[PDB]
């Protein structure tokens, strides 16, 4: 992280801590161009300490007296229900081993189901083909060339091409 | 990011492709298969409360004359005297 | 069958730079701040070179964490620093230390010596002498 | 590190205890002929004073 | 308490090659997802961080175990420690219930159970 | 037994006489035929006693206790061929005779009529649970746990023909548990202590201490193919019953020295419950709950007194069938996961709906829930030891509450999320793996509508 989208990691969460303590919604609006008056202290400046000091004073006011059991937004990393939808859970790919009569039903599904596997039995021809050259050595985050440079199937196939839907 | 321009536009041609696959349902893809098969308000309770009365009864009636201690039922809590005795009570 | 460091050694100054990583990479090149010095203070049974403890810790505790799975649930590679203590276990909140719920018990403790005291409701208290007098002292006549 | 240790302490130090003394029984029984029979003759000076041998 | 926990540092220039330390993982994550896409694998990963945590747990403790420090013998603190302690509580008992139970008497006469 | 140790030796000419993979359906169905046979001559009246026929059997009069012995052989061969069909078939044949004839010496122990015959009976063992834990196990440091599967009961049983042959030239003849009217007491001196003290610690080797016990996790720890002799390993432990015979006479009034086993299966009986909740193995972890109910009984003993012999009766069969059919859980769920360690294993709850029925049931259990089996007991072992001081419900009271988390902490490790591998495990609970399953609690419940055959003299 650097230190000049430290100020945007900040910048967001310090308006987001006050509508928890609101009770209306223009007296929450009314502090965001209020609050905006100290972000407009220093506009635009060198990147120094200058910069660094009126986020060394960002420590104290915010942290301090910080979000008295907040808003959550509850499908989220934290909060009530986030993983709530977990008797389904979507078991993706439990569907082996059937036994028919119980694979009676949804003919054209399974007809297609055995059809994109193709798709992802013909890729390492071209997906191991341009693995091998993409990483220099053992370098960074080792997403392939997003099209692949000819079609990109996926590069992420087929488990996260074809990831969990939820409901 | 000028890099994931290419990304993302393929994938909603696979994710939501495989979702307009997914979104799949043939003719209703139910077969069942094979095979088949208010008012009344007569047998429906009939066979869940007026059957197990006379079963029950019957294992009281033959249970007080078994066991030594059947019902202990308590004593009569009577101000006056009354016509079950002899007596009365001002 | 994996027999080339299966596990710790009697480490850790066997040219402790050699064990991170030759194998069991919990440092790069054993300046991460978790090259395997941290083997507490040995001569106990603790961990050896021991792929182990005083490592970054007090929490993994399901995050964000998107890069990978990589917070609890999803498996990273090779990064374990200590494990069965953690799947019920959190970081720091906003207060901090202070012991205020003993001094919130302590309300009832000025009234400990309450219970001592008696209830009865009329009349009023007069607290100045004997003259309340609570119980019987003569006779009907 | 109790369970483990402090009663892998005792009980293992009784094999290797045994092993420390098998190793001090044939290792120095490499050959040397005139040193075996000296060593009998220590056996059969040593029955005639200290018991019950001669009375 | 546990913790404060020090969730903010400073920076700005200090230790300006210390970065791409996620290098050393996201090419064993690149390991890792080559690994994970295959069209036919069907068992688990090896995982050799759990190989290396139970049996550098479990088992590899006792050889790199020696009783050359006191901190070691310290286990006598809390293992006889309590146990001659409960034994302590427990012959001050059972005899002074005995003695009330020998000389006078303070039970009901209806004990017949016990 | 007149009749029953005369047809299962019948079946041993039976497996290498008959063809190819016919030998598992021939062996299972002459097996529940034998158990009518125990059922039937068996659960006679019964007051004091039933002496059976001759100096061979006393018919197991007081505690009946034998029928648990004989479900096991047509219960384990069902379990064993998940992993074993892969050898020559004289090979696979010489692992089934070796458990059957497990079952011929402990189907005349547990009766033996008397006590010569009981110590060469009561060693009788651990030549063939040798041999199993030797070949077809898993894999290394299998060959010093076999040898502290000795040298520990081995060492502590041999003072016992130092005492009971000793007992044979001075008072009478113990072949006779009901010639034994007269019976002298025994004073304290500094010779008797001794005479009363390898009477009892070698009753200590095989149901534990917190002493002397490390060797317990090491065979259900390295343990054969798919829990196939852990299951027999359970009726070993709990087959240290004879103190019961023994010690109800032949020095009875030592019990100013009892204290010291009093206290040390106490402190020791809170302690190995929690020594589990940071281990990281599956046949571990059933394994420490095996030792601390198990230690429950040994003070329900040594403090005398009925009311502490009835609930003891049950508890032995307790976590008989209970830890039983928690390894018959832990024999499943390691053919499609080819390692057993716990932390494997999350996200289940999903694929395998049907067996987790199965885990409720089994680790509600251990809560108990008070009309079964195991609650039924504990409340006397309660009712005992209240009696003894006011103390003894303090530590054995925290036991019913370690464990109530230390069997929940296994049932909330099924429910995960994502699961993140797994393209293997994909097999939806088979007929082996359910029906098997079964017939643990079926039995169980069963015996708590009327409880009355599970109750000593007592
Ligand atoms: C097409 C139609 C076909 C028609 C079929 C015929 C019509 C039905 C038959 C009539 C009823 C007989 C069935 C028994 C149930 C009722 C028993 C009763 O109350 O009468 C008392 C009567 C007692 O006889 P009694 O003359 O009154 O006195 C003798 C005793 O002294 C009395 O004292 P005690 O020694 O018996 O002690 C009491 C207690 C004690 O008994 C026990 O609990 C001992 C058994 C466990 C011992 C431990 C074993 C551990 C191994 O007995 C009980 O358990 C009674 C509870 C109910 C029976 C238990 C069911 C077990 C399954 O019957 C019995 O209790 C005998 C028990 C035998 C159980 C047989 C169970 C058969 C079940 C068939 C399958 C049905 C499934 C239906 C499913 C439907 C869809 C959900
Ligand atoms: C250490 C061994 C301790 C034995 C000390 C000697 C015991 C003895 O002399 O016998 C005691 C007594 C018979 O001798 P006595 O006192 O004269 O009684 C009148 C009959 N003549 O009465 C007896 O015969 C008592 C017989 C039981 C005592 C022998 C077994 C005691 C040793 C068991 C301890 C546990 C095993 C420890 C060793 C295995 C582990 C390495």
């Amino acid at each position: 992280l650097t230190h000049q989208q430290k100020v945007l990691r900040l910048y967001k969460r310090a308006l987001r801590h006050l509508e928890s303590w609101c009770i209306h919604r223009d007296k929450y609006r009314y502090f965001a161009c209020l609050l905006r008056a100290r972000f407009d202290e220093h506009k635009n400046e060198k990147d120094m300490v200058k910069a660094t000091q009126l986020l060394r004073e960002a420590e104290e006011e915010f942290w301090h007296g910080q979000h008295p059991q907040p808003y959550i937004f509850p499908e989220s990393p934290g909060g009530t229900s986030y993983e709530r939808y977990e008797c389904y859970k979507v078991p993706e790919w439990c569907l082996d081993d059937w036994h028919p009569s119980e694979k009676a039903m949804y003919p054209d599904y399974f007809a297609k189901r055995e059809q994109w596997k193709k798709l992802r039995r013909e890729s390492w021809e071209r997906e191991v083909k341009q693995l091998q050259e993409e990483t220099p050595v053992g370098g960074p985050r080792t997403e392939a060339l997003p099209p692949a440079r000819k079609q990109g199937d996926l590069p992420p196939l087929w488990w996260h091409i074809v990831t969990r839907p939820r409901e | 990011t000028p890099e994931e321009k290419l990304r993302l536009q393929q994938l909603r041609e696979l994710r939501r492709r495989w979702l307009k696959d997914q979104e799949l349902s043939p003719r209703e893809p139910v077969l069942p298969p094979q095979r088949v098969s208010t008012y009344r308000h007569s047998i429906f309770a009939f066979t869940h409360v007026l059957i197990p009365v006379w079963i029950i009864h019957y294992y009281l009636k033959y249970h007080v004359t078994t066991k030594p201690y059947t019902i202990v039922e308590k004593k009569p809590r009577i101000f006056p005297g009354d016509t079950i005795l002899e007596t009365g009570e001002v | 069958a994996s027999h080339i460091t299966k596990d710790m050694l009697p480490g850790p100054y066997p040219k402790t730079p050699e064990e991170r990583a030759a194998a069991a990479k919990k440092y790069n090149m054993r300046v991460e701040d978790y090259e395997p010095y941290p083997d507490d203070g040995t001569g106990y049974g603790d961990y050896p070179k021991l792929p182990d403890r005083s490592q970054q810790e007090r929490d993994p505790w399901y995050d964000w964490d998107h890069p990978d799975l990589r917070l609890n649930w999803g498996e990273p590679m090779h990064w374990d620093l200590d494990m069965y203590i953690r799947n019920r276990v959190d970081t720091s909140p906003t207060p901090v230390n202070w012991n205020l719920m003993c001094k919130h018990l302590f309300g009832f403790v000025a009234f400990m010596l309450f219970m001592f005291w008696v209830g009865e409701t009329y009349p009023a208290y007069q607290p100045v002498g004997p003259k309340q007098y609570p119980y019987n002292n003569l006779y009907l006549e | 590190l109790l369970d483990l240790i402090w009663l892998e302490a005792i009980l293992p130090k009784t094999i290797s205890l045994a092993q420390m003394k098998a190793s001090t029984l044939v290792t120095n029984q490499k050959g040397l002929i005139k040193l075996y029979f000296l060593s009998f003759l220590i056996t059969i000076l040593i029955s005639m004073i200290l018991f019950n041998f001669h009375e | 308490t546990t913790l404060d926990p020090a969730e903010y540092d400073i920076s700005s220039e200090t230790r300006k090659a210390q970065a791409e330390r996620l290098a050393i993982r996201s090419r064993l994550k690149r390991e890792y997802q080559l690994q994970y896409y295959d069209p036919s694998r069907r068992g688990v990963i090896e995982d050799p961080a759990l190989v290396r945590w139970t049996y550098a747990r479990s088992a590899n403790i006792y050889p790199n175990f020696r009783p050359n420090t006191k901190t070691s013998l310290l286990g006598a603190l809390f293992g006889i420690g309590p146990l001659v302690f409960w034994y302590y509580v427990f012959k001050t008992d059972r005899d002074r219930k005995e003695k009330l139970i020998q000389e006078g008497k303070l039970d009901r006469t209806f004990n017949i159970s016990y | 037994m007149l009749k029953y140790i005369i047809p299962t030796i019948m079946l041993m000419p039976l497996t290498w006489l008959s063809k190819n993979n016919m030998i598992w359906v021939n062996s299972t169905a002459h097996s529940l035929l034998i158990s009518f046979t125990s059922l039937l001559l068996m659960n006679q009246f019964g007051d004091n006693s039933l002496n059976f026929s001759l100096l061979f059997f006393s018919d197991s009069l007081s505690t009946p206790l034998l029928i648990l012995t004989m479900w096991l052989l047509p219960l384990m061969l069902m379990a064993s061929q998940h992993h074993l069909s892969k050898e020559n078939l004289t090979r696979k044949k010489l692992f089934i005779t070796m458990l059957i004839s497990l079952q011929l010496f402990l189907i005349m122990t547990f009766t033996a009529m008397e006590l010569i015959l009981f110590y060469i009976l009561f060693e009788a063992t651990l030549v063939p649970t040798l041999i199993i834990i030797t070949r077809w196990g898993n894999q290394t440091e299998r060959l010093n746990a076999g040898l502290y599967f000795l040298f520990y009961t081995l060492a502590g049983s041999l003072p016992l023909l130092v005492a009971l042959i000793y007992i044979q030239n001075t008072v009478g003849s113990l072949n006779f548990l009901m010639l034994q009217y007269w019976v002298q007491p025994v004073h304290n001196s500094w010779s008797n202590v001794f005479m009363w003290l390898a009477c009892m610690m070698a009753f200590m080797v095989k149901m534990p201490l917190y002493g002397l016990h490390l060797w317990l996790p090491k065979a259900h720890v390295e343990a054969p193919i798919a829990g196939s002799m852990v299951l027999a390993a359970v009726l070993l432990k709990l087959g240290g019953y004879g103190m019961l015979r023994i010690t109800l006479i032949l020095n009875p009034m030592t019990d100013f020295m009892a204290y010291p086993f009093i206290m040390l299966s106490l402190w020791g009986m809170i302690m190995t419950s929690s020594i589990c909740l940071r281990q990281t193995d599956l046949k571990s972890l059933i394994a420490y709950s095996s030792v601390s109910h198990m230690a429950l009984v040994i003070v329900a003993i040594l403090i005398q007194t009925p009311w502490s012999y009835m609930g003891a009766t049950a508890l032995m069969i307790a976590h008989g069938l209970t830890s039983s059919m928690l390894f018959c859980l832990a024999n499943s769920n390691y053919e499609r996961i080819h390692s057993r360690t716990m932390i494997l294993a999350r996200g289940l709850q999903t694929l395998l709906p049907l067996m987790a029925t199965w885990w409720l049931l089994a680790s509600l259990t251990n809560l108990a829930l008070p009309p079964t089996i195991n609650l039924i007991g504990e409340l006397f072992v309660v009712m005992s030891t209240f009696s003894w001081s006011n103390i003894t419900i303090i530590l054995m009271g925290v036991n019913m509450v370690i464990t109530a988390l230390y069997s929940l902490y296994m049932l909330i490790m099924t429910q995960r999320g994502k699961y993140t591998y797994h393209i293997n495990n994909i097999s939806p609970s088979f007929t082996r793996e359910n029906a098997l399953m079964s017939l643990h609690i079926l039995p169980l419940l069963l015996l708590t509508l009327n409880p009355k055959i599970i109750l000593g003299p007592l």
